[PDB]
């Protein structure tokens, strides 16, 4: 399974079967046939395999990178510090890529799940998607294929100069 | 990288101490073992490149070119052992030594941590290629083709030497790892304009650029089959590798120095595909197809977006496998009809059905049939050039139409129609030939399953 | 060996694909995402027991 | 959910099985066109069940079963859209293709 | 389809422009005009997932018809009465739209006769 | 489909078509009956006989061959040569 | 037995193909007449198209001045 | 193959023209080269620019797929005038009359689609009416804002 | 083996449109020599083919009879 | 009967 | 469209095989009785193509015409659509006239034979499709728009009148 | 114009080719057999009117304007026979016309599958390679100086000698392999 907080799902509401006609629907008979012929042997083989997993348990871990000094507190042309800062920046860039992927998955899953009323019922997912794409575009767009922490810091300094100038001229 | 350099050098006593009937089998076997061993370079990381020593490293760009290079040597030995069967034993060992030595130069060309070592290995790859073309080429034009191949590359690369030694005197180092952190912006001046030209024109010749491609449909045609395989599969990609290294240093001047070369390549992919529509020589048709495919890689490096680099390295690997297989199919017909004229041997599907299946699959990978990595690289380059300018979709689509046209025209001309009546030495396909075709095609199709190992440093 | 086709071409693939979808695809988020079932006035929710109130009584036209 | 997606993918995998059969052959077949016609008939049968349980409720799903590639923000997955269009076109195309292949066993016989 | 001939081969000053009509106020000519009552609740046709083209003023018969169509499976010829109720109420909505068209056309006739009577008087 | 032609069947069908032609009486006709020398027909008649052969057997005789088939045995031999009968 | 080809004359028919052709033509006309009996509105019309010229001014709100 | 069987430069003397006409296996009176404007044809014959489709299909050609014979001088554009490609055969209608009729038909149809776009047909009805202020929340409207009330009335 | 061809004397064009053709040719002194070759097409089983309204109304009789039977059956079934 | 030999290229290899 | 157009090609291919690879309608004729089952299914497919009432083509094409008439539409596009609807009837009865009706124009060795159960069953299943699939699918698909069912009688009877003309 | 035997077309051959093209295009225009038979007799009368014409200039002029008549009145899609060039089945089976020399490259395990066929093929190959030198010296002694004037081949003259250049005419593939 997965964590229900990061991949949210509203609770399922299926209606009770209320048949009006007298002819038996083929779907319930094919569902019982599926349960007997398919689902129970699959469940038995999976239980056998899960017993074999339970005979010898072992673990893998999530690699924790401690935060190293970033590019702003590294000296100019100091490769031993700015190498660590660049590796930190690239890992943060790849994680932010996967964050945008998670929010796209939420948005598309919402559109399919809500079906025909998706324009009304997926306004929060669309809002979260617009916010995270705005942040990603201010943070990493237009850097080029030779991107680095120096390029991203120069883009941030240019944007902050523009924002400071716009706030200064508005007063 | 020394664990690959040392067995490639040990292929020299392996090819000179072998028994006289064993010199193909031993080199094929142990080069296949080196190609098996090449997969250890896939120890790549999302942040750091696999940095071995002060001399050698391998990021996710050099690694697929290395695996393709170490895979190409047994296939060149399989392709070139039939037409060199009646050769002297010493000249046969010299041919195998030139192939092994070209691989030895290439595997430490792509892994060169420092750029003048890259230049020395990069221009060292001329000499075994020149010896192969001008010695074991078949027709009269191999000497002139060796002249063009030598003197376009050195004319482009001797300004590159002065440019790299200038960077060595200015930055203090030509280590690419140090230049990832000591790169300075290259502003607009005439000095930096000719700096850009000196850093780029050698690789523009090696790709080749349109207008400078005139070494290629003579060097790729007048070579033997192992020469044609290595020239189409690796030696054009040395140029794109050098571009993707050296365009780290050429910013922001590339953002307006790229325009004439982007025009040359966007129009050269139309013109060379149109040239492929009217070729009588099949091998020259594959040569101009290689120019047409490398024009997109030039555009993708010059627009320098991440999607463009991913598509360019995918298209380099895909084109290496596809063009090597197309030259091997052309050789499989040339070893029967003894002519490179495409209209001579016709209707060959009536005679060689499985070889015609290999023709079909190589023509489908040539036209970038999805989900092949041909289409992956083609498609990512089209995405990035559309984001560059929205009007480049006209040229990209017109190129794709002409590419499908000459690919299936090649297929229909050689394989379909009524067979030629006066040709009766069409042997059945040997096991060596079909094995060569499958060892090209089956990795190219398996790479569609897990394509992330050929999408470069910024996948 | 008279109905070996419906065994070897359906009943083994439904087993394989159901095992795959049940223990490797639906174990990952948003792989199999389903449009939620359609709810009408008069329906009873199985997950809640909540009964949907019916529509307003019609201004009858014919 | 479990019946719909399973018979959805079993239809396509059942159609891919005779491609493996024609590729993994040594002998001359015991009537391979009858084998492919029977396979497409049974694929029509397999595709009729998700169509019926779409006609019942309107049940739709996406089967994004295999992550293929992620180009920095574009997660490309093998993704199957089981909507009105797939549910009404797959049995029509399988029924038509079944009739075309039983026509083909007669028309293309001397080939 | 003669109104196309009356708008094109005639004048458009008396014929209504379909993209912008009603041009007249809905109370101009109606003392205490009643509103169109919506029967299907917004959350009811939200939960019924109706198409936004189908969420008109007679969505309640469509909800009843889709409920019968779901409930009478597989007897696909069982709910013709709900379908004809929905079709009849759509027909009545179409008659209402025709009444809007004829109202705008006759008020353009009224404005034309008004300005011609004014040009004759003053 | 497409039952094989025999020389007996081709000769019977060719003489059958030529007996249904009003400028040839059937009691004179044989396989060696030259159309101009024996039967006394025009070259227009020979073109029409070739077109009736084409409409009978369902393939076109080209004019370089149609100008030369001047007896029914030549026609039967040509249809044998272009249908490969008695395999 | 199979069919023997004939010469310049009407070919041999099977009884099965003739009764199948007649049965499916009869099924076509039975279905057309049956659905035209029960529906009769998908061809000719479902609802009576009202006449706007015969509509009064009081139901449309046209005040006389 | 050898030197004096390969193409050469443009023939200027009549004996060079006769030697070239012997070389390309054709008559001296039928041998015309391409005109020496320096384009790079040499002494190669200018054949009458026909497709291979116009060749006699009933003749027993040496290359029946190509309708071409052995030793026959090929056209310069033989790869272009194959039957898989450009056909120059005589057409039942004149070329200019075909071009005029096709261009006039396409232009008339585009002009009439533009006229029908300018004069569209429709039905004598009002606009389709929708509840809840023309479906404000359903069309993605934000609930913090409040739309103008769009009220529809009975008629 | 031996496919026995029918009589060539039995294909006489009297009673066919070939007769009308030869009459309208003999009105100007022309005579047709290939009419008996074409005469099999218009005689025997291929003579008197249906019209187009006869082609569309194939199976109308049995279909309308089945329609009468089914309407009578549902009128007797409601009671 | 009268089965004809079908000339086809060498399918052994 | 899938059912009756696949069946029209299958009936044409039955004619092509029975007339020894003959694909030209000027060398056909008289197949109303020599090929009775192909004739039956070709007439049924032509009627479903032209929009005969309550066959499979009716439940789509009649709704297409009744929705293209009753909409804010390019009028020249609508008029060319109706002229195309007439032309469908014209070429369908061209197929029926030259292929089936009249007198034989094919060569004299009649190898007409449609007696394989592969051919009979393959045409039969698409024939049941061409009779009933429009009705079955139109009653099984849910409503996705609002169908226009009120229109004047010259506008409801447009497709049938133009097809009969 | 273009023939393997002759160097030209005679006037009589041009008239006959015109008459055949005119009847075929008329049959395309006049689909039904009785109506075609009527108009074909009318066309036969139009050719029989100027038939006994002894002025070659007048006959050449009538032939030329009759070609203009035919060009103005040709069917745009005339009926072509299926195996005739242009037809829908023309050169369809050329992909199944494998030449005879491809049997020489078979493996012996599939030559063992047909022992009598290859045992009967070896005497054909033997017969051809003993006929070859005699038919070459037959051609060189009968052909005049300067090469042959026409593409006609001479037949065999002795008994026991095969006709010269017979192999790729006799051992050509069938039309339905
Ligand atoms: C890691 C595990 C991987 C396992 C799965 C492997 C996945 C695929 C791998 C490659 C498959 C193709 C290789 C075989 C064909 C080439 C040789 C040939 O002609 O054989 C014919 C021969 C049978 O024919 P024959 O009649 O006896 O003789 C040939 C005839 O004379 C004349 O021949 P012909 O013309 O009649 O027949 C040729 C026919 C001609 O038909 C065509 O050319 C049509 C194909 C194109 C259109 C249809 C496909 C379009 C794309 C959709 C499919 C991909 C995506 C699907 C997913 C859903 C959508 C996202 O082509 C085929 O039948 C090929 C079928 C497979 C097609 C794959 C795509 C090829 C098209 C070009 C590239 C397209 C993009 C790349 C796709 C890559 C996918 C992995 O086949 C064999 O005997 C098979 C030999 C063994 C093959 C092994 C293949 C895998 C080897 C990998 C080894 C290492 C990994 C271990 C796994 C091993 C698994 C077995
Ligand atoms: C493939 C064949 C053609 C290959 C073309 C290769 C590129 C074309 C341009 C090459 C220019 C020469 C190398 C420049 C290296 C730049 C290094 C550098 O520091 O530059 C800045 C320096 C600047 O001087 P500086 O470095 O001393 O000063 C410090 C910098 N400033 C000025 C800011 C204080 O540039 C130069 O000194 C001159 C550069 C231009 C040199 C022009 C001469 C060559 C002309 C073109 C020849 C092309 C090949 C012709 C033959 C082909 C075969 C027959
Ligand atoms: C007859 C042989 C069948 C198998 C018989 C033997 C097994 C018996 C039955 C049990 C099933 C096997 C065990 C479960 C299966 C494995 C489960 C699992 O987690 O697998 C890991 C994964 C599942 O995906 P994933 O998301 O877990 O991992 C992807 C890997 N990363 C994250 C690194 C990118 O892989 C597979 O299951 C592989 C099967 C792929 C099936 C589709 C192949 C497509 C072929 C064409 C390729 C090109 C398409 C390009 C376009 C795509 C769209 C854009
Ligand atoms: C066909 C063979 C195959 C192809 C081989 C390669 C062909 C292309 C190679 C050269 C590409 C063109 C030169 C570079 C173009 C990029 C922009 C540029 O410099 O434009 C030329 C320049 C435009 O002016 P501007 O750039 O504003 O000048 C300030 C410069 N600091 O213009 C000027 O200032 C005027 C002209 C100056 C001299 C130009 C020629 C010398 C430089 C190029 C060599
Ligand atoms: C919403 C927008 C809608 C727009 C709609 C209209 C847009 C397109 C306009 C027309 C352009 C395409 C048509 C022209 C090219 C047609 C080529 C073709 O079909 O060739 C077929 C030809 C043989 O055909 P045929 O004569 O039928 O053969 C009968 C038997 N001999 O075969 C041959 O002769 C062989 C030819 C081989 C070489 C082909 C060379 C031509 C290639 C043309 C490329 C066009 C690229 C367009 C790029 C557009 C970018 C925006
Ligand atoms: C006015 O006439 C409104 C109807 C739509 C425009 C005219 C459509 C004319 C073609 C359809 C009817 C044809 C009657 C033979």
């Amino acid at each position: 399974s997965w964590d229900k907080d990061v991949y949210p799902e509203p609770p399922r509401r299926t209606p009770a079967p209320s048949p009006q006609t007298s002819l038996p629907n083929p779907i319930t008979y094919l569902t019982k046939a599926f349960d007997l012929l398919v689902d129970r042997p699959v469940t038995l083989v999976r239980e056998f395999i899960e017993r074999q997993h339970a005979k010898n348990k072992y673990y893998y871990y999530h690699r924790e990178f401690r935060r190293v000094p970033d590019i702003t507190e590294c000296h100019e042309k100091d490769v031993l510090c700015m190498f660590e800062a660049e590796m930190q920046w690239k890992r943060d860039y790849k994680v932010d890529q996967e964050i945008v992927n998670i929010i796209q998955e939420r948005l598309k899953a919402c559109q399919q799940r809500e079906g025909e009323s998706h324009r009304q019922n997926c306004a929060k997912e669309l809002q979260q998607f617009t916010q995270v794409v705005k942040a990603y575009q201010d943070r990493y767009h237009d850097l080029g294929a030779h991107y680095s922490a120096r390029k991203c810091l120069a883009k941030q300094k240019q944007r902050m100069l523009a924002e400071r100038k716009a706030t200064k001229e508005a007063a | 990288m020394l664990k690959y350099i040392i067995p490639t050098m040990m292929l020299m006593p392996l090819t000179w101490l072998s028994k006289n009937s064993m010199i193909w089998i031993n080199t094929t076997l142990h080069s296949l073992l080196i190609s098996l061993t090449s997969l250890l370079l896939l120890n790549q990381f999302g942040d750091n490149s696999l940095n071995f020593s002060l001399t050698f490293f391998s990021d996710s760009l050099s690694t697929p070119l290395l695996i393709l290079t170490m895979w190409l040597l047994p296939l060149m030995l399989m392709a070139s052992q039939h037409h060199l069967s009646k050769e002297n034993l010493a000249r046969k060992k010299l041919f195998i030594s030139m192939l092994i030595l070209l691989q030895l130069f290439l595997i430490m060309t792509f892994t060169a941590t420092e750029l003048i070592f890259f230049y020395i290995m990069f221009e060292a790859t001329l000499v075994p290629t020149l010896i192969i073309i001008t010695r074991w080429g078949n027709q009269t034009e191999r000497l002139n083709a060796g002249l063009y191949f030598l003197f376009y590359t050195l004319a482009g690369s001797l300004p590159l030497l002065v440019a790299l030694i200038y960077i060595q005197n200015t930055m203090g180092s030509l280590n690419f790892l140090i230049l990832q952190y000591w790169v300075q912006p290259m502003p607009n001046s005439w000095s930096n304009t000719f700096m850009w030209l000196a850093c780029m024109m050698a690789f523009m010749v090696k790709m080749p650029l349109y207008g400078l491609h005139l070494w290629l449909p003579k060097a790729h045609v007048e070579a033997p089959i192992a020469g044609s395989m290595v020239l189409a599969a690796i030696l054009l990609k040395l140029g794109g590798y050098g571009m993707m290294r050296i365009t780290l240093l050429l910013n922001p001047i590339t953002d307006f120095m790229a325009y004439p070369f982007i025009m040359l390549s966007l129009w050269g992919m139309i013109m060379t595909s149109s040239i492929c529509l009217r070729q009588t020589d099949l091998k020259s048709l594959i040569a101009y197809s290689s120019v047409s495919h490398m024009a997109l890689v030039i555009v993708a490096i010059l627009i320098q977006t991440p999607w463009s680099y991913m598509g360019a390295t995918a298209l380099m690997i895909a084109h290496g496998l596809t063009s090597s297989m197309l030259f091997c199919l052309a050789n499989s017909n040339y070893e029967r009809v003894h002519s490179r004229t495409m209209i001579l041997a016709r209707g060959l599907q009536t005679l060689l059905p499985l070889m015609a299946a290999w023709w079909l699959l190589a023509s489908l990978t040539n036209l970038a049939l999805p989900p092949s990595i041909n289409l992956i690289g083609e498609l990512f380059v089209v995405m990035s050039t559309f984001s560059w300018s929205n009007i480049t979709i006209i040229l990209m689509g017109l190129n794709m139409v002409i590419t499908a046209l000459y690919s299936l025209y090649m297929l229909i001309t050689t394989q379909r129609g009524k067979h030629t009546h006066h040709i009766n030495n069409i042997l059945p396909s040997f096991t060596r030939e079909n094995a060569l075709m499958s060892l090209h095609m089956l990795p190219l199709l398996l790479l569609s399953l897990n394509p992330k190992i050929i999408l470069g440093p910024l996948y | 060996r008279h109905s070996i086709f419906a065994f070897t071409h359906v009943l083994i693939p439904v087993w394989i694909i159901h095992y795959y979808l049940k223990y490797h695809v639906t174990t990952k988020p948003y792989t199999i995402v389903e449009k939620k079932p359609r709810i009408f006035p008069g329906d009873t929710i199985l997950e809640t027991g909540e009964v949907i109130p019916p529509m307003k009584e019609f201004p009858d036209q014919h | 959910m479990n019946l719909f997606s399973s018979l959805t993918l079993v239809t396509l995998i059942l159609l891919t099985m005779p491609i493996a059969a024609i590729n993994f052959n040594t002998h001359k077949f015991t009537n391979y066109p009858l084998y492919v016609k029977t396979t497409i008939s049974c694929a029509f049968i397999t595709s009729m069940i998700p169509t019926m349980m779409f006609i019942h409720t309107g049940q739709e799903m996406i089967i994004s079963n295999w992550h293929w590639l992620t180009i920095q923000t574009l997660k490309l997955s093998l993704s199957f859209k089981m909507d009105f269009f797939s549910m009404m076109f797959v049995p029509v195309a399988l029924f038509v293709t079944w009739s075309i292949m039983e026509f083909s066993m007669w028309y293309m016989h001397s080939d | 389809g003669a109104h196309l001939a009356r708008r094109y081969l005639g004048d458009a000053s008396v014929e209504p422009e379909p993209l912008r009509m009603p041009t007249f106020p809905p109370d101009y000519g109606f003392p205490e005009r009643k509103e169109r009552e919506m029967v299907a609740t917004q959350q009811e046709m939200n939960d019924a997932q109706l198409v936004l083209q189908q969420r008109d003023y007679c969505a309640h018969y469509l909800i009843r018809f889709l409920k019968c169509k779901r409930d009478s499976f597989p007897n696909f010829l069982a709910c013709k009465h709900e379908q004809h109720d929905w079709d009849y109420c759509e027909h009545l909505d179409y008659v209402k739209r025709m009444k809007e068209f004829e109202r705008e056309r006759r008020l353009l006739q009224r404005k034309k006769r008004r300005e011609q009577r004014e040009a004759d008087m003053a | 489909d497409a039952p094989p032609l025999t020389l007996e069947g081709i000769k019977d069908r060719v003489l059958y078509v030529l007996k249904l032609y009003d400028k040839i009486d059937p009691e004179k006709l044989s396989v060696n009956s030259h159309f101009m020398k024996d039967l006394g027909l025009d070259s227009l008649d020979q073109v029409e006989i070739i077109m009736a052969m084409e409409d009978e057997f369902g393939f076109e005789i080209p004019d370089i061959d149609a100008e030369k088939l001047m007896c029914p045995q030549e026609i039967v031999d040509y249809i044998a040569d272009k249908k490969d009968v008695y395999e | 037995a199979h069919i023997e080809p004939r010469y310049r004359q009407f070919p041999q028919l099977t009884r099965s193909q003739v009764i199948q052709a007649e049965f499916f033509s009869a099924t076509m006309w039975f279905w057309i007449l049956w659905r035209f009996w029960h529906d009769s509105d998908a061809v000719l019309g479902h609802f009576p198209y009202p006449d706007p010229s015969q509509w009064t001014d009081e139901e449309l709100g046209i005040p006389p001045d | 193959i050898t030197k004096d069987m390969l193409p050469g430069p443009y023939p200027k003397t009549p004996e060079e023209r006769a030697a070239a006409a012997k070389k390309y296996n054709m008559r001296v009176e039928d041998y015309e080269p391409y005109p020496d404007d320096g384009m790079g044809y040499g002494d190669y014959p200018k054949l009458p620019d026909r497709s291979q489709q116009e060749r006699d299909p009933w003749y027993d050609w040496d290359h029946p797929d190509l309708r071409l014979n052995w030793g026959e001088p090929m056209h310069w554009d033989l790869d272009m005038y194959i039957r898989n490609r450009v056909d120059t055969s005589p057409t039942p209608v004149n070329w200019n009359l075909m071009c005029k009729h096709l261009f006039g038909f396409v232009a008339f149809m585009l002009f009439m689609f533009w006229v029908g776009e300018t004069y569209p047909t429709y039905q004598p009805v009002g606009p389709k009416q929708y509840p809840y202020n023309n479906l404000y929340l359903e069309r993605g409207g934000d609930p913090n804002k409040e739309p103008e009330p769009v009220v529809h009335y009975e008629i | 083996s031996k496919m026995e061809l029918p009589d060539y004397k039995q294909w006489k064009i009297e009673g066919t449109p070939l007769e009308t053709v030869q009459e309208k040719l003999a009105a100007r002194g022309l005579r047709d020599p290939w009419g008996r070759n074409e005469a099999w097409r218009y005689m025997g089983g291929f003579a008197n083919n249906v019209s187009f309204v006869g082609a569309l109304l194939k199976g109308f009789k049995w279909g309308f009879a089945a329609f009468v039977v089914a309407v009578g059956a549902e009128y007797y079934l409601e009671s | 009967g009268k089965r004809l030999f079908i000339i086809k290229p060498s399918g052994f290899y | 469209h899938a059912f009756f157009k696949a069946m029209l090609f299958m009936c044409s291919g039955s004619i092509i095989h029975s007339l020894n690879d003959e694909q030209d309608i000027r060398k056909m004729g008289g197949l109303f009785k020599a090929m009775p089952f192909t004739t039956t299914a070709l007439i049924i497919g032509s009627l479903a193509l032209t929009g005969m009432p309550f066959l499979t083509g009716f439940y789509s094409k009649d709704l297409i015409i009744e929705s293209a008439n009753t909409s804010y539409t390019n009028a020249w596009a609508l008029l060319m659509t109706l002229v195309a609807t007439s032309f469908t009837a014209i070429y369908s009865t061209r197929i029926i006239f030259f292929a089936l009706l009249g007198q034989p124009r094919f060569p004299t060795l009649i190898n007409i034979n449609e007696n394989n159960p592969f051919l009979i069953n393959s045409i039969k299943r698409l024939l049941i499709g061409s009779l009933f699939a429009g009705f079955i699918i139109s009653n099984n698909i849910p409503p996705m728009t609002i169908p226009q069912m009120t229109m004047p009688h010259y506008l409801k009877m447009t497709a049938l009148t133009v097809t009969i003309l | 114009a273009f023939l393997p035997s002759a160097a030209y077309l005679t006037h009589q051959q041009k008239v006959l080719q015109l008459y055949k093209r005119a009847l075929r295009h008329l049959e395309s225009r006049c689909v039904h057999r009785d109506k075609y038979r009527y108009f074909a007799c009318l066309l036969r009368a139009r050719f029989d009117e100027h038939k006994n014409e002894k002025d070659m200039v007048k006959a050449t002029q009538l032939l030329r304007e009759a070609e203009k008549e035919f060009w103005h009145g040709q069917h745009p899609q005339p009926y072509i026979f299926p195996e005739s060039p242009g037809g829908t089945s023309y050169e369809r089976y050329e992909c199944y016309k494998v030449p005879e020399w491809c049997l020489d490259d078979w493996h012996p395990s599939e030559k063992a599958m047909y022992p009598d066929y290859f045992a009967k093929r070896e005497q054909w190959k033997k017969l051809r390679r003993e006929s070859w030198e005699r038919e070459v010296k037959q051609l060189q002694e009968e052909t005049p100086v300067g090469g042959p004037r026409t593409e006609a081949l001479p037949p065999a003259r002795k008994q026991g000698d095969l006709p010269p250049l017979w192999w790729h005419i006799v051992t050509r593939p069938r039309e339905r392999p």
